[PDB]
């Protein structure tokens, strides 16, 4: 299936994914396309942080969902 | 003829447990309140579970549990006594006379078990500090050699950051001392002890903590330099980097829905709490809220911080954290505990309408999703002072190289009107499979509100990637309006006139021989419905380059787990499905049902609740991240109360007249009547 990732540019990209793909897999698929290192990726869907070791199907992420990348402002 | 102390004592002796090494004895703070041995009235320690309770709260444990015997502590120099409920009989530690020995020995054994000048360095003036030192940051250090993140010494000679000594088992990996051993560089400072007033300076040479009169200048070498009251105006003690939690929590409890759930309803909550209430979400949240909206030098929410951080990779540590991440974490935690009961998250929750348009065919698809925070883009190109900023950056670069005082700060001034536009603007998406075209093409994506919430939460996406992929804070100035009309941004759904984008052997051997890939060849016989080699050849020729998903062909549980889920407010059937989907993993199963219930209910209907309203708002509160770094900073929040703006900086709560509504990070907009 196809999903969308909005990156911190504003640019939205598509990724080929399966529901059984891990988050770290999706993270890796992002590096493949955008160059962004997986250790720097923090993904948000539907007001929820996505954790490593969970699949897209755990979050019920379906075709054409939009995931959002964010960065930390630590304080 | 009244009940004697001895009688009562003998009668509940079995409920006197004696603590062990691996036992938490809650001796310092009350479970239900912020009461402490230092509070008038003291603290009552249940001598069965080792839980603590202030004078107004012990009676709750008594009634709920049956426990009559408590060790009562009062500090003011500490005064201890045994108290039996309900008549509050007191027996002192040495009041055990005449009772059998084995009871005297049990009682005191239990009680005892429950109650468990620097000179200047010879080197401060002689100290050679090496040239071309590194620029040491204000937080987040690690030992240059191992991984350790606490217990790190900065050597004043060379800027090295290395871990402390081991012994006992606690400490560092000895990197710092071995570095002294190799170099002879005598002085180090304990990173994180650096206040305006001094630090912990250690001398390897004198094997001692020492003074350094020239600390300011030695630290400067590395680029290191050293009113409201009453209900709803409580400060929060810093627990070490807890400003992020303080800031969030302060905003939550300004919002009536959260007040009603956790503060107005605290009695019901305290009543429904399990034996150990220190571990209970609702109780702890209620306790926090009460301590903020009543009368109470501030509060130190150790108990809450400890619970809502349990098991979390970030919020269980004591390092600096992002406000949005904490917010969503607490929001999802509330969500887990409010299934089929009053859910205050409803005040935030809204529906996003996502629209795709295949640009080539003009065909559309509308998708829909829940969310809590709108993410506001910051389009740098919109900056109103590009040149005024470039002269600033030049002057700062110059002032660094010369090591002089930096120029007065200038920020890119970005219009809010631009951010809102960027939010709304249709956006081009490449490498999009159009089911209409049956070819990779280009889509136009748009985002709208399918619903406006009672309080709108806005995150300013004031960050981006710099070179070598280091995260940059965009230190930017965006005047967020006091008045927000976001109605032009309401989604309108699918429309009349708009067409929807569509969705969803001996032949195979002959085709693989020809040179077609096995995978395409399989899909070819299937999608032509076994009509012979010719038709299948035609298909692979049209469709071999297609993505897999465009033509797909599909080619015992535990009872302690089940009940845990059902207790969160689900059925048995629902619990079983979750576990069977998540390879029997509890945490994942929980993630599963929450994300899946809304769909499972629509199968129940086959035989998410959001509050709507106008998208017309007034600024209510904002959480501000201060600093230039992604990695360090301080958090404060401003909240508009009784018509007037108020800053909450940890312990400090003040009326502010000139709220910096242009430097904020997370914004909270309240809907108008
Ligand atoms: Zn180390």
């Amino acid at each position: 299936m196809q999903i969308f990732v909005k990156t911190l540019t504003g640019k939205t990209i598509t990724l080929e994914v399966e529901p059984s793909d891990t988050i770290e897999n999706v993270k890796a698929k992002i590096q493949d396309k955008e160059g962004i290192p997986p250790d720097q990726q923090r993904l948000i869907f539907a007001g929820k942080q996505l954790e490593d070791g969970r699949t897209l199907s755990d979050y019920n992420i379906q075709k054409e969902s939009t995931l959002h990348l964010v960065l930390r402002l630590r304080g | 003829m009244a009940e004697l102390s001895e009688e009562a004592l003998l009668s509940v002796l079995p409920t006197i447990r004696v603590p062990k090494a691996g036992d938490r004895v809650h001796k310092d703070e009350c479970a239900f309140s912020f009461d402490t041995p230092e509070s008038e009235g003291g603290l009552y320690i249940c001598m069965n579970t080792f839980l603590g309770f202030g004078k107004q709260y012990v009676e709750r444990h008594f009634n709920k549990t049956g426990q009559r015997v408590y060790l009562h502590l009062r500090r003011t120099d500490e005064d201890v006594k045994i108290v039996i409920l309900p008549d509050y009989l007191e027996i002192a530690r040495d009041g055990l006379g005449g009772l059998p020995d084995i009871v005297r020995d049990r009682v005191t054994s239990a009680v005892e078990a429950l109650l468990s000048v620097r000179q200047v360095s010879k080197h401060a003036f002689s100290l050679k500090q090496l040239d071309n030192p590194a620029r040491i940051p204000p937080c987040g250090w690690k030992c240059s050699k191992c991984d350790m993140r606490e217990n790190l010494w900065l050597n004043l000679t060379d800027g090295s950051i290395l871990c402390g000594r081991r012994y006992d088992g606690s400490g560092g990996n000895n990197h710092a001392v071995e570095h002294y051993r190799e170099t002879g560089y005598p002085l180090a400072v304990k990173l994180g002890t650096i206040t305006p007033d001094g630090a912990d300076v250690y001398s390897y040479d004198e094997d001692d903590m020492v003074l350094d009169p020239s600390l300011a200048e030695h630290l400067s070498h590395f680029g290191i330099d050293m009113p409201l009251f009453g209900p709803g105006y409580t400060g929060i003690r810093n627990l070490g980097n807890s400003c992020y939690l303080n800031s969030v929590v302060q905003v939550l409890f300004s919002i009536p829905d959260f007040q009603r759930k956790y503060v107005d309803k605290l009695e019901k909550i305290f009543q429904n709490a399990p034996t150990d209430p220190t571990q209970d979400f609702s109780t702890q949240v209620a306790k926090l809220g009460h301590g903020l909206l009543s009368g109470e030098d501030g509060i130190a929410p150790r108990m809450f911080k400890a619970l809502i951080g349990k098991g979390h990779p970030e919020f269980s540590t004591n390092r600096q954290q992002d406000a949005q991440e904490f917010f969503l974490h607490l929001i999802n935690m509330v969500e887990r505990n409010c299934r089929s009961s009053e859910n205050p998250n409803e005040v935030f929750r809204f529906l996003v309408e996502e629209k795709i348009k295949c640009l080539a065919t003009e065909k559309v698809k509308y998708t829909q999703r829940v969310d809590y925070i709108m993410q506001l883009p910051v389009p740098m190109d919109a900056a109103l002072n590009k040149e005024e900023l470039l002269e600033y950056e030049e002057k700062k670069r110059q002032a660094e190289e010369e090591k002089m005082a930096l120029p007065e700060l200038v920020r890119a001034q970005v219009p809010f009107s631009s951010c809102l536009e960027a939010y709304g603007a249709p956006e081009q998406v490449d490498d999009f499979w159009s089911t209409a075209l049956q070819a990779k093409s280009v889509a136009v994506k748009t985002t709208r509100f399918a619903s406006f919430p009672d309080y709108l939460v806005i995150q300013i996406k004031k960050f981006t990637f710099g070179l070598d992929w280091v995260p940059k804070k965009l230190d930017v100035s965006i005047e967020m309006p006091e008045e927000l009309d976001i109605s032009q941004l309401r989604g309108t759904g699918l429309q009349p006139g708009e067409e929807e984008l569509p969705d969803i052997e001996s032949v195979i051997i002959q085709l693989v021989e020809m040179g077609f890939p096995m995978d395409a060849c399989r899909k070819a016989v299937y999608y032509t419905g076994n009509s012979g080699a010719e038709a299948a050849m035609n298909w692979v020729m049209s469709h071999m380059d297609d993505p897999d998903f465009a033509n797909p062909l599909i080619l015992p549980p535990p009872e302690d787990c089940v009940t845990t889920i059902v207790s969160m407010g689900f059925s048995r059937d629902q619990a079983l499905k979750a576990l069977r989907a998540t390879n029997n993993s509890l945490e994942r199963a929980v993630d599963w049902i929450f994300s899946h219930i809304d769909d499972l209910d629509a199968e129940a209907a086959m035989d998410p609740k959001v509050r709507d309203g106008p998208g017309k708002y007034q600024l209510f509160a904002f959480i501000s991240h201060m600093g230039t770094s992604t990695m360090c900073g301080h958090y404060v929040c401003h909240i508009k109360k009784e018509g007037r703006w108020v800053i909450y900086n940890d312990q400090k709560v003040c009326a502010s007249e000139k709220p910096p509504k242009d430097l904020g990070y997370i914004y909270f907009y309240q809907r108008v009547a």
